[PDB]
């Protein structure tokens, strides 16, 4: 079923979010992305990698970061994102602006420490709430801000009358 | 801030620039006419003064009549002069209020634009009026040309629907009657004696943009002195302008000279298509010469609009009901529009249109709780069919339940 | 006063409440007009996660707003 | 806008006042008034001298050195006025008309309509002009409105007695005379398929209008309200198909020329040919036409070929996507929306219908 990817493609293209596709392939792409406003994470700018499998509705993509971000349920090494919804309780509902708009914003904001996949991350996270603050913004300015992904990615005589 | 999803004034001045690109090519015309003619007058002047001031060289009497008769003269030309600049200005006013007029019709929508029931009522009308001048532009563009025995003016259901309409000035209607009428005489009439004139006119831009129309002209006219026995008018017409291109072409003017006695390479040269190949490069060169857009701006306006609200289901007592339902108001579902509606493509929806509170039946359909409580009081008012109390009926597989068996539905 | 709710799939949604209206009777009203539990259902205003306890007066409203209807989501 | 600012700023400058009535070359039209007037006068001086002489050596040198020097002020001011024109023109369409030919409309044509079809965009046309512009023709009495139609343009479609006689009675009724009206709504009233509630209420505003500023606002009131009782009563559309087809096609141009960026940007292929990729959004008027349902799960369109089926909490999925849940009616399944596990108890094909 490529109908549904391309849907969804042409969504994501049709909005202002900046999408890149690699080789063209239509089934993995690259898709900027912005942090919100309200948490700490708001002045970040991401790149993140997603891949789309052929049985796309029922299957559910793959996601991950491309550079760095601190966060207990994300990764240091790569960007592996890591949540219930898209592994476990996925329905063949969702898309990628829903994906996107919805739950990369709404795992920036809940955080769960319970069992995280940053270890540090989970530690700092139980012990202080308000340098882990200037941390994550230590850290986002040290792997990405606008800087970084612009790097990386006479007489006049008389008067005689006249005839009509 | 748009009313109705339109789009923005500076996109409909774009959108139709034709109508103030063709008055400015007439503007520069007559400026260029103008500036030719009044040198020439004044190089004439020039002379005449020269001439005047030597003859006051003599002091005699005769030398002094002479000189009277030269100014005399003079005061003549003048004349003539200031007559051909009154007409000059005259036909300039007219074509500066042709601008004028179409610059206040976007001013006054923009004015519309800048104020909602009120306002929504002013903006379907001047979307009536816009529709209008697309309608009269196409009626103009392409329909026979009728003429007229009296003041010997041509005409056109297109023009008369614009002079009757009032929109008389956002519509050149000449031009378009012109290219027309050249366009006719070229297809069916076989004349080919205007369009000579229309080169001649305008050969100086034909030169400058290297356009391969006078010879090709040239050529349809010798071969049209050839399918009539006409030997020496066709050997004094190529001479005296079929040579003149032997730089630019020679294979063509090679082939033009064996066609002297009458070999696929004969065909097409001698074929009926070429009147309508020399009809389509005078219609591009016309075209890109005056600015007029390519095609019928309706055709590309319809194009958009029936694909646009095309969608899956929408070609496949009793009167009432049958008159009851929303769907036999599509405006491409109508019969005269039913094979370009086969034609075109569907339409993208990202979302379900629907309606508010649905309810299913028994037998297998979905209705609008509020509106099947509505058609069921209307029918039991005036009499249709008599009905129970509490109860409903569909319209379409005639029928009757109660409201016990209605589920509600969730669509998604 | 009428309230916008849109949903995941993008169908949106209006619905009358008045300011005294706890956000229990508003995720009541939406599973009358959808079918989905409250309790699997969340409600967003200015980004911000919507709790039980406190009613419609406490965030500010206009008397026309846009709510984002939102379901549960976990880490692990 | 500020384009439309910048056309009306820019165009000023081709006449001469703020009034907009007189041109630049009428500077060359006085100028050449003002040498054929010196003409005459020197002229006249000329003879005057002449019958005279039948001192003045300088009366006659001050006509010579002025009849010289006219001349020339009369050239030199004549090129200059018609260059300045020459010159306003040609800045006027640089700056001006060269930021319109960034959008070329013909680059939208794709799709083009069949030549074969012409026949029914001019029988649109006639039924647009028959139904809008039909009050300012000259048709007067009927039987020869036929033939005025039929010769000049050409119009010969089926429902052109009913458009003439609305005509008429709109006419009569705007001179205030209510007979014509008040008949024909009595006349519908008896057959039993008319909207009642609208008669009754356009007889209400008849017989208030027939006891009477305020009656201009009543007498368009009740033109309108006829209009479209009538238009409904005769099984004729109230607003043309041709206007709402324009209408939806400027909205469409709105959005297809963004798309072609985003074609341009980034290259993607569209793989359905009989469906246009990018998406409209249309007014209120113009949607509701038919019953439109996209499927959840598959976000396609709902065809009679793709039926939509029910499931077991009254959720609608299409037909193939409850098969590949589902599994040829094998195994059960729970809603994408919702914990409610479903199987082939799901209701029949769901069919919905607008009223
Ligand atoms: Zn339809
Ligand atoms: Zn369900």
């Amino acid at each position: 079923s490529k109908r549904r990817i391309e849907t969804d493609v042409m969504k994501l293209l049709m909005s202002d979010h900046q999408v890149d596709l690699i080789n063209d392939s239509m089934q993995e792409f690259h898709v900027k992305f912005l942090g919100p406003k309200d948490t700490p994470y708001e002045n970040g700018v991401w790149r993140l990698h997603v891949e789309l499998p052929d049985n796309y509705p029922y299957k559910s993509p793959s996601i991950g970061f491309v550079n760095k971000i601190f966060h207990p349920n994300i990764d240091i090494a790569s960007g592996s994102i890591k949540l219930d919804v898209i592994n476990s309780t996925w329905s063949p509902l969702y898309d990628l602006i829903n994906i996107v708009e919805w739950m990369i914003p709404g795992l920036l904001k809940e955080p769960n420490g319970s069992d995280p996949l940053n270890n540090e991350a989970a530690t700092l996270q139980l012990r202080d709430k308000k340098l882990y603050e200037e941390k994550i913004k230590e850290y986002i300015d040290k792997y990405a801000t606008k800087e970084k992904y612009q790097q990386m990615f006479s007489e006049d005589l008389s008067d005689i009358d006249v005839s009509d | 801030k748009s009313i109705f999803n339109e789009p923005d004034v500076d996109f409909h001045l774009k959108l139709n620039q034709q109508l103030f690109h063709i008055p400015y090519e007439l503007l520069s015309k007559r400026i260029k006419h103008t500036q030719a003619v009044i040198n020439k007058e004044t190089k004439s002047l020039h002379e005449h003064t020269a001439a005047l001031n030597q003859i006051f060289e003599h002091n005699d009497v005769e030398h002094d009549e002479l000189a009277l008769a030269k100014i005399t003269e003079m005061i003549r030309k003048v004349d003539h002069i200031e007559r051909f600049l009154n007409t000059q200005i005259k036909s300039y006013c007219q074509i500066l209020n042709r601008i004028k007029k179409r610059l206040e019709f976007f001013h006054e929508l923009k004015d519309i634009k800048s104020q909602n029931e009120g306002t929504r009522t002013k903006l379907i009308q001047w979307y009536q009026s816009y529709t209008n001048i697309l309608i009269g532009d196409y009626l103009t563009r392409n329909n026979p040309i009728k003429y007229n025995s009296e003041t010997k003016d041509h005409w056109n259901s297109g023009v008369v629907f614009l002079k009757q309409s009032q929109l008389d000035d956002l519509i050149d209607y000449d031009v378009l009657l012109e290219a027309n009428r050249i366009s006719t005489s070229l297809l069916h009439e076989r004349n080919l004696l205007p369009l000579i004139s229309w080169i001649n006119e305008n050969k100086k831009t034909l030169t400058k943009k290297s356009s391969i129309l006078e010879f090709q002209a040239r050529l349809q006219e010798y071969i049209e002195l050839l399918k009539v026995d006409n030997y020496t008018d066709a050997i004094v017409c190529f001479q005296r302008f079929l040579l003149p291109f032997v730089k630019s072409n020679f294979t063509d003017l090679k082939l033009a000279s064996g066609l002297l006695i009458f070999f696929e390479r004969y065909l097409n040269l001698l074929d009926d298509q070429r009147w309508s190949v020399l009809n389509d490069l005078f219609l591009s060169d016309f075209y890109s010469m005056y600015g007029i857009s390519q095609n019928d701006p309706l055709l590309i306006y319809l194009s958009l609009g029936i694909s646009s609200l095309k969608t899956r289901d929408c070609l496949h007592l009793q009167l009432f009901t049958l008159h009851s339902l929303k769907r036999k108001n599509c405006p491409v579902c109508s019969e005269t529009f039913k094979p370009i509606t086969q034609a075109l493509p569907f339409a993208h929806h990202i979302q379900s249109q629907l309606f508010e509170n649905p309810i299913l039946l028994p037998n297998g359909n979905v209705y609008d709780s509020k509106k099947l409580k509505k058609l069921a009081k209307t029918l039991k008012k005036q009499n249709l069919i008599s009905l129970n109390p509490g109860q409903i009926m569909d319209p379409v597989d005639m029928k009757i339940f109660c409201e016990s068996d209605s589920i509600k539905m969730y669509p998604t | 006063m009428q309230i916008f709710v849109k949903t995941l799939t993008g169908k949106t949604i209006t619905l009358e409440v008045e300011p005294s209206d706890t956000i229990e009777n508003v995720k009541a009203k939406i599973q009358d007009k959808e079918g989905i539990p409250p309790d699997q259902q969340r409600l967003i205003f200015a980004g911000k996660q919507l709790e039980d306890g406190r009613t419609l007066s406490d965030y500010n409203i206009q008397k026309e707003s846009t709510l984002h209807l939102v379901l549960r989501l976990r880490g692990g | 806008s500020e384009l439309l600012d910048s056309f009306e700023t820019e165009f000023a400058k081709f006449y001469t006042d703020s009034n907009l009535e007189e041109t630049n070359l009428q500077k060359c039209l006085d100028h050449t008034h003002e040498f054929k007037s010196q003409l005459k006068k020197l002229k006249a001086h000329l003879n005057k001298h002449i019958q005279e002489s039948k001192k003045f050596k300088r009366k006659r040198e001050l006509i010579i050195e002025k009849l010289s020097k006219s001349q020339r002020q009369w050239d030199h001011s004549v090129k200059k006025q018609i260059k300045y024109v020459s010159q306003q023109s040609n800045r006027f369409n640089k700056s001006t008309l060269n930021k319109l030919k960034e959008f070329d409309i013909d680059s939208v044509y794709v799709n083009k309509l069949p030549k074969e079809t012409m026949e029914n965009v001019n029988e649109a046309i006639g039924y647009h002009i028959l139904r809008y512009s039909i009050d300012n023709m000259p048709l007067g009495n009927k039987n020869e409105a036929f033939q005025y139609l039929k010769d000049v343009y050409g119009i010969t479609n089926k429902e052109s007695t009913e458009f003439i006689e609305m005509g008429q009675i709109v006419h009569d009724l705007k001179k205030g005379d209510t007979e014509s009206c008040l008949k024909w709504c009595s006349n519908e009233m008896e057959s039993l398929s008319s909207n009642h509630t609208a008669l009754s209420s356009l007889k209400f505003d008849l017989y208030t209008l027939s006891a009477m500023s305020k009656v201009n606002k009543e007498l368009k009131e009740c033109t309108s309200l006829f209009i479209k009782e009538y238009c409904a009563a005769k099984h004729i559309f109230f607003d043309s198909p041709l206007f709402l087809i324009v209408l939806s096609g400027l909205i469409s141009f709105q959005f297809f020329i963004k798309y072609k960026t985003i074609r341009e940007l980034a290259h993607v292929d569209w793989t359905t040919k009989d469906e246009l990729p990018f998406d409209v959004k249309l007014p209120d008027f113009l949607t509701h036409f038919h019953p439109i349902f996209i499927c959840p799960v598959l976000k396609e369109e709902t065809t009679t070929e793709n039926p939509p089926y029910s499931l077991a909490c009254h959720h609608i999925i299409s037909k193939k996507a409850l098969d590949r849940l589902s599994k040829n009616g094998t195994i059960t399944f729970k809603c994408p929306y919702c914990p409610v596990n479903t199987s082939m108890s799901s209701t029949k094909k769901v069919r919905f219908v607008m009223l």
